[PDB]
RNA sequence: GGACCUGGCGGUGCUUCAUAUCCCUCUAGAGGAGCCUGUUCUGUAAUCGAUAAACCCCGAUCAACCUCACCACCUCUUGCUCAGCCUAUAUACCGCCAUCUUCAGCAAACCCUGAUGAAGGCUACAAAGUAAGCGCAAGUACCCACGUAAAGACGUUAGGUCAAGGUGUAGCCCAUGAGGUGGCAAGAAAUGGGCUACAUUUUCUACCCCAGAAAACUACGAUAGCCCUUAUGAAACUUAAGGGUCGAAGGUGGAUUUAGC
């Protein structure tokens, strides 16, 4: 919760999604019931902290694997990386570490979206002529 | 009295006695049961015993461009109508009596082995027509309850598979047996294992494992050997697509332990390509029917080792006394190698 | 009933960055309030109530728990205690619903004049099944007429007369007004109570505003709602049950 | 109750209202501005602002009332107060100038002192111990002391020992007896206190 | 672990006994198995803290001389109040002195208890009096003041039967004179499969002025 | 537990009409009366005869339009006119509904010696208020 | 036989509770007397059902004939009915209800944990639950937003009712059906509920609350007993009302127990 506000802003700024609140049972494994039969689930879940507030693995780590969602996760020395697809060993507590991660992911995500637009635009201009 | 008469629904609800202390706890059993019959089914508005022909109700209103008048069927003409309705009533009873018999399972009164069909189509236009469902266990579980005493629920174990390596199983629980079938078969389709098959007919190597107290020993077999395995394993193997295998179940014969013990062992089998990649050597198959011809079944994708595999003069592998006793002709059983139907 | 709009487009991407919380509107509000509290730090009752959960659940168009409601309110109070500016005040007032406080001040009857020009007021009172209508004259000698009879002849019971005395005595006006009242229904005590209420209401036209509030606080201007309760079937009375038979 | 909890009980006291504002404290000023916003119950028919109102006698009258017959209950009370006053005026005229100073002729002063002389300071409670009942002494609250004094006085006058004597003569005679620390009701007080002393050992319970 | 259970999944959770936590709690929530343990042990800690303050002269000279002994100390689960019990003395005169000093000390003691940062949030301590049967001394206070005034049907029930009523009853008469088997539930037979294996056979355009 | 005229909760598959879904205590609160006449007003006579006639007309129309009635009958009396308002299904051919209207109106007019009219409202299917 | 789970139970622990409520406290009662009425038992040729809480002025907002279903005698046989049966089974039922309920929970469809065991699924600075629907609630009725009604799910007691009516199953059909005449229903007793009393806060009269008399063997006290008249009816020692006569137990009721905010 020290970084809930920071993370939610980073998600909105990059045009992505954040879930920093209490994780209710079945958000991923029962999404069609909770959201609707046509709900689209995430294609990638990025964990800036892999543990919940009682020092157990975040339920979404297990449930992400169940739904065949790749997971990126910062894994500190007390975390379990077994089910994280792309683990990144690093400090998850220090404000400087977490701020760095948010800049890197925010920048990586924003750069890729602009690259996608550049290529598409070029591919269309060349297509007409 | 006309005013003491009731509707058909009221009369059947009373006569059937489906609500009551008899039907609450199944305190009453029904070898002979009153069956509801719709008595308005074959009845035509306007038709009565007297055989009157009312224009516009039971006969056409206009005949030859002129309005018909009130008429009455002759006594003989009415007997035919009455007889025809009785025959039509027995024909309807016989059409319902003619119901297609369904194939039995492992036994006549057993649920195990019976097909339940493909899982239901998912909400998002998902379909599973390629999958077949088989029942493995149907149990009556009795729960002691604080206020209602012993209640009866159903626990079902079903396995699903497409016959091409993809198979899974799930437990279903519900008060009704047919709701449990739906839960189990629909849930199992989301918990599918992929099982690798050698030449799409058998396992890649002998598999011997223990799950809890259930031991399962499986042997790779050649084509034409068939499925000589526990009837439950036979059922599961047809769903996976294994045609030739020997299996022996020892210890506790618990269906659930056997099912998940079987799926755990079949999902952790190393293929020949994995063996070649792990050891960086060729996998060469020697078949006695093909003589000394060496058949390379798998070659490593990465570099190929130059150092031969060490030849330990004597392997330190643990052997099964049952397998050894058989090879030495010291195994005597009247039940082994018995003639059985094709499986 | 108001219907929530689609929460994603054709490509399936949710519109709101908090979609996957399941409470995007609630958590978007908490996110906005938490952010304002931070900016203040970087920079540095009677007529209103907080909206109820059922009104918050409509501004957001979502379902909320009771603890969800509390956490949001605890966060707004934390925003008032700070040096909130104008921008931080229009926001809080969106969640303050004005609580209308009813006036308890007694309504004063008009002062009328008769053919002879004597000022008087008229009011009514009810006690049980008794209904009274009293005419209190501004000036008089203390005469009270009940259905044309002297009050001590109509009310031979001393307690019924003490009830007639109470309104005038409480404001120190014994022997200063003449009363002519009519009462019907009820018993002797109920009729005296109805006259007490009728006279007090009419007497309020001739006393100061502070005296009218003292009569109100003494229970002299409140209609007694205590009426006979119906008998219920299966029991001896309104409350008494039939004897629980010996077991 | 047909009154919602929002309804507050009425305060019937002329003095409380005429009290000047300056004498008021900041706490008493808040209570007065608060009641202007509160709902007030209608005053019961029993109590009024009359200067002759006595809440104790009104309570004694209700404890003597049988089946809602307040007229008879009130009649018996006023007949008792007249009987006490006449008995004292007869005792006064027949006495010497010295004794006259010690003779009380106010029936309200006699009534109150008669009851105060019957209030039991300590009482007993029946307790169960080992399948056996033993009474335990306990202090009595003020409400209970005043209740018992009235109940004992009314009970004694209703005793069948009195043959054909009207209630105003019985009650008036008992009040004047208790006024002088004499009578059966005073004995009931003395015995209750005496029984408490015996059961002091059991007071640990 | 020991027979005393310590398997709680949220063993790393930070115990937060405060008045604000009680308000921000699910109403459905009920105390868990090992939730009472922390309460039982936290109340014991308060007893330890209070006992040392009483016997150390530095806290207060008046308190030390009193030599007060705490009979019981149990906090409330609400987190609004704390119940502490001290043993009364024989002399009611002495009891007044102890209560008076304790009543005024409590306010300072609360601040002294805040010195222990672990228990910094200490609800106001309610120094109840018990262990000395204070009522019994209170009763004697009234007993001496109190004014005592001038000082000086059938044996049939015992038998256990109503022998008389029965004797009359016989006399009145004399006046006129002169199991099944229950099947095991698991073995109860069903026909659902036979009905299943027998078979289950329960078995558009619109026009104006049709013909 | 009270039983009178209460459709009991089931598994959510039982369609009930507005009338069937409201127990007796909702009569005059959420649902009206199925017959309107003056016999039950204070100072009015012949309540017994109107009641028997209503019981017959309900049974008569149930068996005269078998399987066609989609709801309870509403019986209205004005003067000596008797109006029967029925919600029926759209399964029977229109010729059969006209025959039964002519047949029922005439037979009932001679039976009770009053001008009787039958008003039919057709619905494609029974109107469902809720699924109990 | 081992281990575990559920339920039940514990002369099982702890904490908090019950608001007319388990105990004490408050008021009037019941338990004693007579009478009214129900039940039991006994009696009778002479119904039935309810019958611990949740039966006992209960089905009955009602039995002189009728009602009536009972007993005795006599009579009828396609029978008021395209017959009939108050015959058995409420442990086949519908219908309508009691009870906890002076409760707040039930629960389809999903999801997840326990290795996919029987089972379990809450933490708000939150840790796997989401939950339609039903109930509570809301709303409505009565004089308010109060109170009282009404409502009160699932389930528990194979609870009550085949004798409200209907009805499955079995049974009777010259009788287990139908009609007629007369008759039963008492009290040796026991017991539940109620009424009236034992009196002076009373009794009688006037009055409807400022009165006069009464007040212990001619008082208080029967709505009982006996006699007479009347009302209803075809029929009244019987049912009701009134009068006359009569003037009893009863002297404020042990253990125990009921109701009321
Ligand atoms: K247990
Ligand atoms: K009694
Ligand atoms: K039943
Ligand atoms: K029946
Ligand atoms: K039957
Ligand atoms: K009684
Ligand atoms: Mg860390
Ligand atoms: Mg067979
Ligand atoms: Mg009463
Ligand atoms: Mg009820
Ligand atoms: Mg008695
Ligand atoms: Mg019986
Ligand atoms: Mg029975
Ligand atoms: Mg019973
Ligand atoms: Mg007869
Ligand atoms: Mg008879
Ligand atoms: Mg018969
Ligand atoms: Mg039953
Ligand atoms: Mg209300
Ligand atoms: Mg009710
Ligand atoms: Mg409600
Ligand atoms: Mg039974
Ligand atoms: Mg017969
Ligand atoms: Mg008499
Ligand atoms: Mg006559
Ligand atoms: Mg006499």
């Amino acid at each position: 919760r020290q970084f809930s506000y920071l993370i939610e802003n980073m998600a909105r700024d990059c045009g992505e999604y954040a879930h920093t609140r209490y994780f209710r049972g079945g958000m991923l494994t029962n999404a069609r019931l909770l959201f609707g039969p046509t709900v689209r689930l995430p294609d990638l879940i990025i964990f800036l902290h892999t543990l919940n507030n009682i020092f157990e693995p975040h339920v979404a780590v297990r449930d992400a694997a169940k739904m065949n969602i790749p997971t990126v996760g910062i894994v500190d020395t007390n975390c379990n990386p077994c089910l994280i697809t792309y683990p990144v060993p690093g400090n998850d507590d220090s404000p400087l570490a977490v701020h760095l991660y948010c800049r890197l992911f925010q920048t990586a995500i924003t750069r890729a979206k602009e690259k996608r637009q550049q290529v598409e635009a070029l591919y269309r201009l060349q297509g007409q002529k | 009295s006309f005013f003491t008469k009731l509707t058909a629904d009221e009369l059947w609800k009373g006569a059937l006695a489906e609500t009551g202390a008899g039907a609450k706890k199944g305190r009453g059993k029904r070898t002979k049961k009153k069956k509801r019959k719709d008595l308005n089914r074959g009845q035509i508005i306007g038709e009565g015993r007297y055989g009157f022909l009312w224009p516009g109700l039971n006969v056409p209103l206009m005949k030859n461009g002129a309005v018909q008048t009130i008429a009455q069927r002759s006594k003989e003409e009415q007997e035919k109508v009455e007889a025809d309705m009785i025959q039509q009533r027995e024909e309807w009873d016989r059409k319902k009596k003619m119901k297609v018999k369904r194939e039995r399972g492992w036994s006549g009164n057993s649920w195990g082995g019976i097909s339940l069909g493909p899982p239901d189509p998912g909400p998002c236009g998902e379909t599973y027509e390629d999958f077949d469902t088989r029942i493995l266990e149907v149990r009556n579980v009795f729960t002691m309850t604080a206020k209602e005493g012993r209640k009866k629920s159903i626990r079902v174990l079903v396995a699903v598979g497409n016959g091409k390596g993809a198979a899974g199983f799930s437990i279903g629980k519900a008060t009704d047996r047919m709701d449990a079938f739906r839960k189990a078969k629909n849930r199992a389709v989301h918990h599918l294992h992929y099982i690798e098959r050698y030449e799409d007919h058998t396992i890649f190597h002998d598999i011997s494992l223990r799950f809890k107290r259930t031991h399962i020993k499986m042997k790779k077999q050649p084509k034409g050997y068939g499925l000589r395995c526990h009837r439950a394993i036979i059922t599961i193997c047809r769903l996976i697509g294994i045609k030739d295998m020997y299996a022996k179940v020892s210890g506790s014969i618990n269906m659930l332990s056997l099912t998940q013990g079987l799926f755990r062992g079949l999902s952790r089998q190393e293929t020949h390509q994995q063996l070649a990649d792990k050891k960086g050597l060729h996998v060469v198959e020697i078949r006695e029917e093909c003589g000394p011809l060496p058949i390379v079944v798998a070659s490593p994708r990465g570099p190929l080792r130059k150092d031969p595999e060490p030849e330990d003069e004597v392997p330190d592998v643990k052997l099964d006394w049952e397998d050894v006793k058989t090879a030495q002709g010291m195994k005597r059983s009247v039940w082994s190698n018995l003639k059985r139907a094709a499986t | 009933p108001r219907q929530r709009a689609i929460q994603w487009g054709e490509d399936g991407r949710p519109f709101h960055y908090l979609f996957y919380t399941g409470k995007q509107s609630y958590y978007s509000l908490m996110h906005d309030v938490y952010g304002m509290l931070l900016n203040l730090e970087k920079h540095q009752v009677i007529g209103s109530r907080w909206l109820i959960k059922e009104e918050l659940e409509e501004m957001l168009v979502e379902k909320l728990s009771d603890l969800d409601y509390m956490q949001f309110i605890r966060l707004l109070e934390k925003l008032l205690t700070s040096q909130c500016g104008a921008a931080e005040e229009e926001f809080v007032q969106r969640f303050r619903r004005s609580v209308t406080l009813e006036s308890k001040k007694q309504l004063i009857e008009p002062v009328q004049y008769d053919e002879q020009g004597m000022a008087f007021s008229k009011s009514e009172g009810k006690r049980k099944t008794a209904k009274a209508e009293a005419i209190v004259y501004k000036h008089g000698s203390g005469r009270i007429k009940v259905n044309g009879i002297d009050y001590q002849l109509y009310f031979p019971i001393t307690q019924d007369r003490e009830q007639l005395m109470f309104p005038f005595h409480f404001v120190d006006r014994l022997g200063k007004h003449d009363v002519t009242c009519t009462v019907s229904g009820g018993g002797r005590s109920a009729q005296a109570g109805a006259i007490r209420l009728a006279m007090a209401k009419a007497l309020c036209s001739f006393v100061t505003e502070d005296e009218v509030e003292w009569m109100r606080q003494a229970g002299l201007l409140t209609t007694d709602p205590r009426v006979r309760e119906r008998k219920k079937p299966g029991q001896e009375g309104a409350r008494r049950k039939f004897t629980w038979k010996k077991r | 109750s047909r009154y919602s909890p929002e309804f507050k009980d009425p305060l019937i006291d002329k003095e409380y209202y005429r009290k000047p504002v300056e004498e008021l404290t900041e706490e008493e000023k808040y209570v007065r501005e608060l009641k202007k916003t509160q709902l007030i119950k209608a005053a019961p028919a029993g109590k009024t602002s009359s200067v002759f109102e006595d809440p104790v006698i009104s309570k004694f009258t209700n404890m003597m009332m049988i089946g809602g017959n307040k007229v008879l209950a009130r009649s018996l009370m006023i007949q008792t107060l007249e009987a006490v006053k006449r008995k004292q005026f007869e005792k006064y005229h027949a006495a010497s100038a010295e004794e006259q100073a010690t003779i009380e002729r106010n029936p309200y002063t006699i009534f109150h002192q008669a009851l105060k002389n019957c209030e039991p300071m300590i009482g007993l409670v029946p307790i169960l111990k080992g399948g056996r009942f033993y009474q335990v002494p306990v202090p009595l609250p003020d409400r209970r002391r005043r209740f018992l004094a009235m109940k004992w006085m009314i009970t004694e006058c209703r005793d069948k020992k009195h043959q054909r004597t009207l209630m105003p003569e019985k009650l008036s005679h008992k009040l004047l007896e208790a006024f002088h620390n004499q009578g059966p009701v005073i004995k009931r007080k003395h015995d209750l206190h005496k029984m408490a002393e015996a059961n002091r050992a059991l007071a640990h319970y | 672990k020991v027979w005393y259970e310590s398997p709680s999944l949220g063993s790393h959770s930070t115990y937060k006994p405060s008045k604000l936590e009680f308000l921000m709690r699910s109403t459905s929530k009920k105390t868990r198995k090992e939730d009472h343990a922390r309460l039982r042990a936290l109340n014991g800690l308060l007893y330890k803290a209070l006992t040392d303050l009483l016997c150390t002269p530095e806290v207060s000279q008046e308190l030390y001389d009193l030599n007060v002994e705490l009979s019981k100390v149990s906090l409330t689960p609400d987190f609004s109040a704390c119940r502490a019990y001290w043993k009364t003395t024989l002399s009611a005169e002495q009891n007044a002195h102890m209560e008076a000093v304790l009543q005024r000390s409590a306010a300072h003691m609360r601040h002294l208890l805040m010195s222990q940062q672990t228990l910094r949030n200490v609800p106001p301590i309610v120094f109840v009096q018990d262990k000395g049967n204070a009522a019994l001394a209170e009763l004697d206070q009234l007993l001496a003041v109190a004014d005592f005034g001038p000082r000086d049907t059938t044996s049939s029930s015992l038998c256990g039967i109503d022998h008389e009523a029965l004797n009359k009853q016989i006399m009145e008469y004399k006046r006129r004179k002169d199991g099944r088997k229950r099947a095991k539930p698991r073995l109860e037979q069903d026909s659902s499969l036979k009905s299943y294996l027998s078979g289950e056979e329960v078995e558009e355009y619109e026009c104006y002025a049709p013909d | 537990k009270n039983r009178a005229a209460r459709v009991r909760v089931s598994k959510g598959d039982k369609p009930v009409t507005y009338e069937e879904a409201h127990a007796p205590h909702y009569i005059a609160h959420r649902k009206g009366w199925l017959s309107l006449h003056t016999g039950n007003l204070d100072g009015e006579d012949h309540a017994a005869e109107r009641t028997v006639e209503d019981v017959f007309l309900r049974k008569f129309m149930w068996g005269t339009f078998p399987g066609c009635l989609a709801d309870q009958l509403v019986l209205k009396r004005r003067g000596n006119q008797l109006e029967i308002c029925a919600v029926v299904l759209r399964q029977l051919s229109p010729h059969k509904y006209y025959f039964l209207v002519g047949y029922s109106e005439t037979l009932l007019s001679y039976f009770y010696k009053c001008p009787v009219r039958l008003h039919l409202q057709t619905v494609p299917s029974k109107v469902v208020y809720k699924y109990l």
